[PDB]
RNA sequence: CCUCCUAAAAUGUAACGGAGGCGCCCAAAGGUUCCCUCAACCUGGACGGCAAUCAGGUGUUGAGUGUAAGUGCACAAGGGAGCUUGACUGCGAGACGGACAUGUCGAGCAGGGACGAAAGUCGGGACUAGUGAUCCGGCACCUCUGAGUGGAAGGGGUGU
RNA sequence: UUUCUUGCCGGAGGUAGAGCUACUGGAUGGCCGAUGGGCCCCACAGGGUUACUGACGUCAGCCAAACUCCGAAUGCCGGU
């Protein structure tokens, strides 16, 4: 009259932070995540657990590139 | 200046022979040797390691060329094998090596197997290639009598361009190789 | 008596007895067919049942066709117990059936004893279903 | 244990300057490696203590 | 061909009982290997 | 503490709801440069057989990734070889997440190095578990203090 | 007025639904027939046989919270 289960983890809140069209300055966290289902475009770079932070002002723009879902960073002009 | 007997008959004659035979459409048609490649398959290595010193003694006596050890891919408790010993010794000959490895066993090897009644055409491939198999090592003038330790045979792959049967047992007869009949 | 070689999960969420049918709603192995008109899980012990009356009203010909099988097991708890410590251990097996969905089948020459089996093996049953044909 | 703590010296000032971990079973020499030593101001070599 | 872990090749030349002489190569460091049976004294290859 | 489902397509979400794993390991299974592509099946081969080693062909991912599950990875993060210790010191714009205390990512600068022709990459491991606040005490080092003064004892700082 | 509501624009999902020779499983009826059982020859080599068990493949009809080649409506983030 007992269960071999009912442990479980804390939720880690991953997920997409930028969506696209957002401003953000430079070192913003993007989105985080377990593998590559995002990869790294221009300006984006990838961090030791795999999240997606910019690497350079602007806007964020998402897109594919050979099938590969990207994450871009659009630089916005002057005022 | 140099140029290895079996590769001379081959390259005067055997190209004109083949050609008017098949009615190629060109020359680079023309089927030729590749490569062949002699192996020792110990396998009973692991019970005992010692058997390949004298596996890869003999392929070096036999071929000029050291061979390389082959380690276990897989691991068969059946064979009781694991990961990555010694079980084979390979040795890849080209070139006038080959070619005078390849006269050597056609000319003096084969007629010193015991009681040889010949080399099954049967042997092929289907895509132009021959493999055959021997029971024993002391066929090779090269390893004294008294060298043997216990007998280890040896599996011998010639690699040719030959599209398929046809041509692969063509050129192979016309090498001088003792096929059969049936 | 049907019951799966094996299944990747031993206990489910229940069904669920929304909507229609959009597979296996047309007679395709034999002539004459069951069509369901309600929701409700089927056991293998209904089926069975079901099966053998067909079998013995059509005697010795025929062929019948069982499209349904119970691969959703359900669980009960064991009696005079309280709520609570774990879910149920798997004691049936049943198989979903919305409306629309063709359950048994059935080939035999003369329409009055194929009409009148499946009439029996529609008595065994607990929905409301009608015999259905192959023709428009 | 087997997987202890080690501290790695410099060899030249003899300075404790880092700590790791090395499985003792397969290493049971001292470690030799070559790390970066701060008072000393360049690469030294450092063994365990 | 690497420096020196090869097994050392020598020309070599080949006679028989049937008095016939070849020119090769192999591992024989006394450079000529003596026969008995050669290709053409089989009788497999002569026919027999 | 970690992974999945429940969880209702952002995040989060309960129950004595449904399934698992962890309290490690690796001196290379880390860094870098360069090269490679599996599993499976067909055919032919001395022992050798479904399956050991060899050869040819078909084979775009079904193999494998130290270890659970998921997200990834064939452009390889999978396989191999050479050199090596960045499994650094002083820092850190900007962020994620959050009752708080915890936790997480991070471009870039300097020193002093590894690899590489160079560009460049390197602050451990494809990623997420592998852990314990404070107090109290131990050890090493420091251009701190030293109960009248010179020392010393004790106390501080840094690393652990 | 930064909050909120409405219109438009930019986004990332994987639920409802559906689909499965698109994966992992489950699973119905045929066709073909490996393998094995036993029978049949009897040698034990050398061959034809069988209520069968029936692989692999293939034709049709299906199922799944921990299946996905697909995939909404709402909701959420940002701009206007
Ligand atoms: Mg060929
Ligand atoms: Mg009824
Ligand atoms: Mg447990
Ligand atoms: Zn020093
Ligand atoms: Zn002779």
């Amino acid at each position: 009259s007992s269960s071999r289960n009912g442990r479980d983890s804390a939720a880690q809140r991953l997920g997409v932070k930028r969506f696209g069209g957002q401003v953000v300055k430079a070192g913003e966290i993007l989105v985080r995540q377990r593998g590559t289902h995002f990869h790294p475009g221009v300006n984006v770079g990838r961090g030791g657990d795999d999240t997606l932070f910019a690497l350079a002002p602007g806007a964020v723009e998402f897109g594919a590139k050979r099938g590969r879902k990207t994450v871009n960073i659009v630089p916005v002009a002057r005022p | 200046k140099a140029l290895p007997r079996l590769k001379q008959r081959y390259r005067e004659e055997i190209r004109e022979a083949l050609q008017q035979e098949f009615n190629y459409a060109n020359v680079m048609q023309i089927p030729g040797v590749v490569k062949v490649v002699v192996n020792m398959g110990v396998g009973d290595a692991a019970r005992d390691a010692k058997l390949i010193n004298g596996a890869i003694n003999d392929l070096a006596l036999i071929t000029g060329q050291k061979p390389e050890v082959r380690r276990a891919r897989k691991s068969i408790a059946q064979f009781k094998l694991r990961e990555g010993m010694p079980i084979g010794a390979r040795v890849t000959l080209r070139g006038d090596r080959m070619w005078e490895f390849l006269d050597r066993l056609i000319s003096i090897a084969l007629p010193r197997i015991r009681d040889f009644r010949g080399l099954s055409p049967k042997q092929f491939d289907g895509t132009g290639n021959y493999t055959f198999g021997l029971n024993e090592q002391s066929m090779f003038h090269e390893i004294d009598v008294d060298s043997i330790d216990r007998p280890r045979g040896m599996d011998i792959t010639v690699v040719t361009t030959a599209t398929n049967d046809a041509e692969g047992r063509a050129l192979l007869r016309a090498l001088g190789f003792p096929f059969k009949e049936n | 008596m049907l019951i799966p070689r094996k299944v990747k999960h031993r206990k489910q969420h229940h069904p669920e007895q929304r909507g229609i049918a959009s597979g296996g709603t047309s007679v395709s192995f034999g002539d004459y067919g069951i069509q369901a008109l309600e929701h409700a899980y089927i056991t293998n012990r209904q089926i069975e049942s079901a099966r053998i009356a067909i079998n013995r009203h059509i005697k010795r010909g025929g062929k019948v066709w069982i499209n349904i099988f119970p691969d959703r097991p359900l669980t009960k708890k064991p009696a005079e117990t309280r709520m609570g410590s774990g879910k149920g251990s798997p004691e049936w097996w049943v198989a979903n059936v919305k409306p629309g969905r063709v359950l048994f089948e059935l080939s035999y020459p003369d329409e009055k004893t194929a009409r009148d089996a499946l009439t029996r093996a529609i008595h065994k049953l607990p929905i409301k279903a009608r015999i259905v044909t192959r023709e428009e | 244990d087997v997987r202890p703590k080690i501290t790695l010296a410099c060899e030249v000032c003899k300075h404790r300057n880092y700590i790791t971990k090395k499985n003792r079973r397969n290493d049971p020499d001292r470690l030799e490696i070559k790390k970066f030593c701060p008072n000393c101001g360049t690469h030294q070599p450092h063994k365990e203590s | 061909m690497k420096t020196g872990i090869h097994p050392e090749y020598v020309d070599t030349t080949v006679q028989c009982g049937c008095g016939h002489s070849f020119t090769t190569r192999s591992t024989k460091q006394s450079g000529t290997i003596v026969v008995e049976v050669c290709s053409q004294c089989h009788p497999f290859y002569t026919g027999k």
